[PDB]
């Protein structure tokens, strides 16, 4: 939490038509910086100049007059921050929730269960089956699919202020990646206290992204649509992006090998509801621009801010989409034929 | 056999716009991307700029201000214009079909690629000198071959400016033995070169052993007969 | 800058240009000879136009922190030339001049003596009371040769504008010396001589007024 | 964990044969130093110069150019350090498992 004199990392050859205009601005462009700073050495009385590469998201400008290009980490503004220990891992392991003796868990084995009310087929267990603690948004990853068919659940669908929880029957592979070979450096500040920072970009400046099959996504989009259309009086249902909120809410968030992602789900929700297939053309992958950030605070206020140390070298993980979290726009509209 | 070559003035003085032209054949002028390249004496070639119809052009930042390229359709030829010249600009120029492409290394969607340019066929090269010194008509004289039976004869070109001076021999029929030596600089502020031909003793003729000299900058055409 | 490498006729030569790569590059290689304009040899690192053999190999654009090495197997005599290259990198702005080319050479010339040729002032030039001798020397290797005129054993101090050697089509070089005089200087001395010195080996020709 | 300008404590009368040699070095010689340093007072904004005597083992030289005879405690290099509370005692008492 000190001053950072940051500069963008490498020049480029951006040209072509037109030319008369001058300054461009785009909110969707994942980019790194080359921040420089002084930090304390082994002894309090001395300090040295280090440089690190920080995601633009993780830094914020400060208006100093004595110098230019001055930034600070977003947290020095609000909360303390610690770095995830190298030894520990936030890999979602299946954990079993078990009841004490004299207690018991009851498992509903109904294949077309609604969430509430009677269960015809029940079975007692002492422990819950393996449940991986996956933290994601919009898309429910690596979860349990529905046995019967894809399911929609809500405390009451009519109350637009309560989340729709979709459960797919067949999973949809999603393969996300940070393709750049990022070298990392250890920066020490005493006594032996050190933090890993990204050092260099070996090779091309590549951009983070996710991949879903267009044929396989658009299908479940349809299959979900058909199940939704059944609930809202055969009204033709349509999908769109998030109306606002924190990035984590207006994007698909998760972590691969520890780095935390924020993928633009705009592409997944353009709509494309009418199925013609176009002679099975215009259908390969559907790629989403992903943004990556290191200083991160979950659970809002409860808990401190975390700095995710970079994993050296390019990374890529594949999860299976097993469900979704949706919310309906609700107001008076065209009674016939509105939707 | 697609081939091309350029045509310039030879000499220009400072604070003058250097105009040049690359006459072409073999293919159309619309069907190609066009470049200009200059390379000084004992230095590496410098890429000047490139051009195409439909209002497309791009220059080297070093002289993006001074150069003004053009393009004629009907005539099938290219053009060039370089203002405010100095001794720095003096180099031998070229023009070439710029074959382009695209280098992809990542997601095309995100523009993770770049476009590059290579040039597969070159012109001869127009020698361009920039000095405030005037031209000079080369004085030409014959070199007597007289003292196996062999004795070389030649022609001596002297007192001219600027380089280069093209030199043929009797309508360019004979090419053997023709060693046209590189010119020499003199404190005279001029140049001099000598072209020689090796010929056997058995050669009376009477053969018109003439050297066809040409020095375009001064607009001079000298022709001298070599005798014993 | 260093731009030379010695390789025997039959062995393989690897020549390097430009700085080390950062991203994927599209390295284009050219070759120039005296007089002629530079010609294309390779494009897109290892792709070649019409007329260039398979011996011409090139570094893949795929490597990072690596110098671009043009490798020519079984080096041919007529391949001795200047190799200026043009690098297109992903992580550096468009370059508008070419790179320094490792000039190529071969061990065995094998050897070559000079062709010393010395001419007297023409009968026409002497009418304008001016005179100039011409020592046309050529086809030697290495392209370095000391020159020394002699008025009559006595060395000649001034009036000898000469040239540094220049490469031809054949690997041998060519230069020329010019001794400028006036008729009364020329016809006075009985003889004049041009002495070319090559590899500690002096050759000379002699000319004289009638 | 700050800079220490240390000096050996008292002079001596080491002499006798031989004499021609100059500098001696021995790993087995328990010796103290007289280290000096600035530390913070009651208020963050001010600090004062103190001196302490430290076993040579516990200190380690640092190459500074602005000053001479500069050392640091071996730990500022590696780990944090606390001082044993006066009240507590590490006397080995017989405990029964
Ligand atoms: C949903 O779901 C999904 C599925 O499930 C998912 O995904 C997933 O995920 C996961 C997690 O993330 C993953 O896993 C991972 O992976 C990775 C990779 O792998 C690979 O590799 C390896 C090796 O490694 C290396 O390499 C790499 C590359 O490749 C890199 O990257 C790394 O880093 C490393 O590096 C190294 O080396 C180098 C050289 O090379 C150098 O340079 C550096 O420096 C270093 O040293 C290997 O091993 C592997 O292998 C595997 O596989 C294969 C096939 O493929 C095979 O063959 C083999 O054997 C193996 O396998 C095995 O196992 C399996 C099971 O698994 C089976 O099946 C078989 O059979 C066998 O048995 C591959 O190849 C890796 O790396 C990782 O590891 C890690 O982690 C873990 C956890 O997770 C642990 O356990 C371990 O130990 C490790 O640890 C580490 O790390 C961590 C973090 O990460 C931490 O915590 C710890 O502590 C440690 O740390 C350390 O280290 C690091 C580095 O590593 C650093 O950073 C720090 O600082 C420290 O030092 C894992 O394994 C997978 O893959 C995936 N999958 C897919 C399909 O995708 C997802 O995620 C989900 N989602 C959600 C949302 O949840
Ligand atoms: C999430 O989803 C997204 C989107 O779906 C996805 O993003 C995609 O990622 C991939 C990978 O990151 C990315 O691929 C890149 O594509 C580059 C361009 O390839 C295309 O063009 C070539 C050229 O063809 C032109 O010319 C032809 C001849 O005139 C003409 O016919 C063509 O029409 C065209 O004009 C073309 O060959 C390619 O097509 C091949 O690949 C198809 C893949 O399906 C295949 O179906 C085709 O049949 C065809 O296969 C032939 O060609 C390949 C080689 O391409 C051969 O291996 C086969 O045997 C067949 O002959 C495409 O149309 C591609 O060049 C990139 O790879 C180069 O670049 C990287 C970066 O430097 C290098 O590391 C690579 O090694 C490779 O470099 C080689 O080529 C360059 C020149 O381009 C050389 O300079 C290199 O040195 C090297 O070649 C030389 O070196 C080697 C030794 O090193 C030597 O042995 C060789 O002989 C040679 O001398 C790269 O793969 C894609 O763009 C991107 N976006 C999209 C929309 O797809 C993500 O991946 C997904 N996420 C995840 C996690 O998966
Ligand atoms: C949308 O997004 C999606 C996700 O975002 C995209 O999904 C991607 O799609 C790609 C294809 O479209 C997928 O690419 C596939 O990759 C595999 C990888 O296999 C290789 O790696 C294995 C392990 O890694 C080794 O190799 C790598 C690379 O060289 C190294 O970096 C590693 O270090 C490691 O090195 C070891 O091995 C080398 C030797 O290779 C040694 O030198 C080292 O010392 C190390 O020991 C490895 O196991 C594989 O090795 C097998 O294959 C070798 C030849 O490649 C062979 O020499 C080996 O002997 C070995 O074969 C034997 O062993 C295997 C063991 O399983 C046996 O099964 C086998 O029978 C042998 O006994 C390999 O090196 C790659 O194989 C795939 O290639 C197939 O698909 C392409 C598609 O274009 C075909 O064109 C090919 O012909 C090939 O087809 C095979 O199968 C046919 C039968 O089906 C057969 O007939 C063929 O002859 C051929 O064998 C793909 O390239 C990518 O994985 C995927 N990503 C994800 C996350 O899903 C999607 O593309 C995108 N789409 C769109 C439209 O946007
Ligand atoms: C998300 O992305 C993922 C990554 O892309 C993706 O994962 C991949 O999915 C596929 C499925 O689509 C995975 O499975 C593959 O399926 C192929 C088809 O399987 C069929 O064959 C099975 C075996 O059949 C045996 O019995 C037959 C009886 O006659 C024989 O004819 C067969 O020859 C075979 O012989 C047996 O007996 C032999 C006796 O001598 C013995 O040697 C031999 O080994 C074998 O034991 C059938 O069981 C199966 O049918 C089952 O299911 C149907 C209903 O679905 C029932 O009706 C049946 O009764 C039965 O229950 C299929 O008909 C396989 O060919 C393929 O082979 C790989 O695995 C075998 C071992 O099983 C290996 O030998 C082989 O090399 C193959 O490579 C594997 O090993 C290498 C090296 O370790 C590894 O790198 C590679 O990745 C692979 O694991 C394979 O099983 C595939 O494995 C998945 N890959 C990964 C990496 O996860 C996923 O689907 C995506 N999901 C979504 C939603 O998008
Ligand atoms: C969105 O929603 C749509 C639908 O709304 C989904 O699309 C459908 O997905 C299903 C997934 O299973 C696809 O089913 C596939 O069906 C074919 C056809 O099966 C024939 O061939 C096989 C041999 O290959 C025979 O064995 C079959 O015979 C019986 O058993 C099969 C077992 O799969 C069964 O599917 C058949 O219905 C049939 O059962 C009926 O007949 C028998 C008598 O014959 C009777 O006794 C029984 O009671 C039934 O009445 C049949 O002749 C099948 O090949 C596919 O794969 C299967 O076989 C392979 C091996 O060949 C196995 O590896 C695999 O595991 C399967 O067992 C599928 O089952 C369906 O085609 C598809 N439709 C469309 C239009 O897409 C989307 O997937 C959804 N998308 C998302 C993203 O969610
Ligand atoms: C943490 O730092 C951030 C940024 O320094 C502080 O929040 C930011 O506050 C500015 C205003 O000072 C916001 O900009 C604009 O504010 C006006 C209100 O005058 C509003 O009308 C504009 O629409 C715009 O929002 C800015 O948006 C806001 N957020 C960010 C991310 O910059 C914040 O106050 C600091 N934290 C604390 C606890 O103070
Ligand atoms: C330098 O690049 C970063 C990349 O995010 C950008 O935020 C910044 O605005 C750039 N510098 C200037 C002066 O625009
Ligand atoms: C949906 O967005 C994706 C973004 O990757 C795009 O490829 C696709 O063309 C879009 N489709 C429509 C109908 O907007
Ligand atoms: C001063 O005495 C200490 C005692 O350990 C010793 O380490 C140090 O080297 C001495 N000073 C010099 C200059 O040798």
């Amino acid at each position: 939490c000190v001053t950072l004199i940051c500069t963008n990392v490498t020049s480029n050859s951006t040209n072509s038509t037109n030319g008369v205009t001058n300054n461009s601005t785009v909110d969707y462009r994942e980019q790194l910086k080359n921040c420089s700073f002084n930090i304390t050495t082994e002894i309090r009385d001395k300090q040295r100049k280090e440089y690190a590469l920080f995601y633009r998201l993780d830094i914020v400008p400060i208006n100093d007059n004595e110098k230019n290009d001055t930034y600070r980490l977003i947290n020095c503004n609000v909360s303390t921050i610690k770095q995830a220990c190298p030894k520990v891992t936030f890999d979602p392991i299946p954990i079993h929730y078990c009841a004490p003796a004299g207690f018991a868990i009851l498992k509903c084995r109904d294949k077309k269960f609604n969430g509430t009310g009677p269960c015809k087929n029940v079975s007692t267990v002492q422990c819950t089956h393996g449940i991986k603690p996956v933290i994601s948004t919009q898309l429910l990853l690596n979860g349990s699919l529905a046995e019967g068919d894809i399911m929609i659940r809500s405390e009451n669908i009519t109350d637009n202020a309560k989340t729709i929880i979709v459960q797919l029957k067949t999973a949809v592979n999603i393969t996300c990646t940070r393709p750049s070979n990022n070298t990392r450096k250890s920066i020490r500040f005493g006594p032996g206290q050190a933090f890993y920072a990204t050092d260099e970009i070996i090779g091309d400046i590549r951009q983070a992204h996710c991949n879903i099959s267009k044929t396989e996504w658009e299908d479940m989009k349809r299959n979900v649509s058909d199940k939704l259309k059944a609930l809202f009086n055969n009204k033709t249902i349509i999908f769109k992006s998030s109306s606002g909120g924190d990035l984590e809410i207006t994007t698909h968030s998760f972590n691969c090998r520890g780095e935390f992602f924020y993928c633009n789900t705009s592409g997944l929700f353009n709509t494309s509801g009418l199925f013609n297939n176009n002679s099975n053309d215009s259908s390969g992958n559907i790629t989403l621009p992903c943004k990556i950030k290191q200083i991160v605070r979950m659970w809002q206020r409860v808990g401190q801010a975390m700095y995710a140390p970079p994993i050296a070298g390019n990374i890529t993980c594949r999860s299976r989409i097993t469900g979704l979290l949706l919310v309906r726009d609700g107001c008076k509209s065209n009674e016939t034929n509105g939707t | 056999q697609v081939h091309l070559q350029e045509s310039g003035p030879g000499l220009v003085k400072p604070s003058e716009t250097l105009s040049l032209t690359c006459n072409v054949s073999g293919t159309l002028v619309r069907d190609n991307y066009w470049s200009w390249i200059r390379q000084p004496l004992g230095k590496q070639p410098e890429w000047i700029g490139y051009v195409h119809d439909s209002g497309d052009t791009n220059y080297n930042p070093s002289l993006k201000s001074r150069v003004h390229l053009s393009l004629d359709k009907s005539k099938n030829l290219v053009s060039l214009r370089l203002t405010g010249v100095t001794a720095a600009d003096s180099a031998i120029y070229y023009c070439a079909t710029t074959k382009h492409g695209r280098r992809i290394y990542g997601v095309v969607a995100f523009k993770e690629w770049f476009t590059y340019f290579y040039m597969d066929v070159w012109g001869k090269g127009t020698s361009v000198t920039v000095s405030s010194a005037s031209t000079k008509g080369p004085s030409v004289f014959p070199l007597a071959p007289s003292s196996g039976g062999t004795a070389a004869l030649g022609c001596l070109v002297k007192d001219y400016f600027p380089e280069p001076v093209t030199v043929s021999w009797n309508s360019g029929a004979l090419t053997s033995g023709v060693h046209t030596f590189p010119a020499v600089l003199q404190s005279s502020g001029l140049y001099s070169l000598s072209s020689v031909v090796t010929v056997p003793s058995s050669s009376l003729g009477t053969q018109t052993y003439i050297c066809n000299v040409n020095h375009k900058p001064s607009n001079t055409k000298v022709d001298k007969r070599v005798e014993p | 800058a260093p731009t030379f490498v010695s390789v025997a006729p039959g062995q393989t030569a690897r020549i390097t240009c430009g700085e080390e790569s950062l991203g994927s590059r599209s390295v284009i290689w050219y070759q120039q000879r005296p007089g002629q304009a530079p010609s294309l040899i390779i494009y897109n690192n290892n792709d070649r136009p019409s007329g260039i053999p398979d011996r011409f190999s090139g570094s893949p654009g795929s490597t990072f922190g690596t110098t671009a090495t043009l490798t020519i197997t079984s080096v041919e005599a007529g391949d001795e030339a200047d190799y200026y290259c043009h690098i297109w990198d992903s992580r550096r702005p468009t370059n508008w001049v070419f790179g320094e080319g490792t000039t190529l050479i071969v061990l065995s010339q094998p050897k070559a003596a000079p062709s010393v040729t010395l001419f007297p002032p023409s009968s026409e030039e002497l009418q304008a009371n001016k005179a100039t001798l011409v020592c046309l020397i050529s086809d030697f290797y290495p392209g370095a040769v000391t020159v020394a005129w002699k008025a009559d054993s006595s060395p000649v101090k001034a009036g000898v504008e000469t040239t540094t050697p220049s490469k031809q089509s054949n690997n041998k070089y060519a230069a020329s010396s010019y001794l400028s005089l006036t008729p009364e200087q020329w016809k006075s001395h009985k003889s004049y001589s041009c002495q070319v010195t090559h590899e500690g080996s002096t050759v000379e020709k002699t000319v004289a007024p009638t």
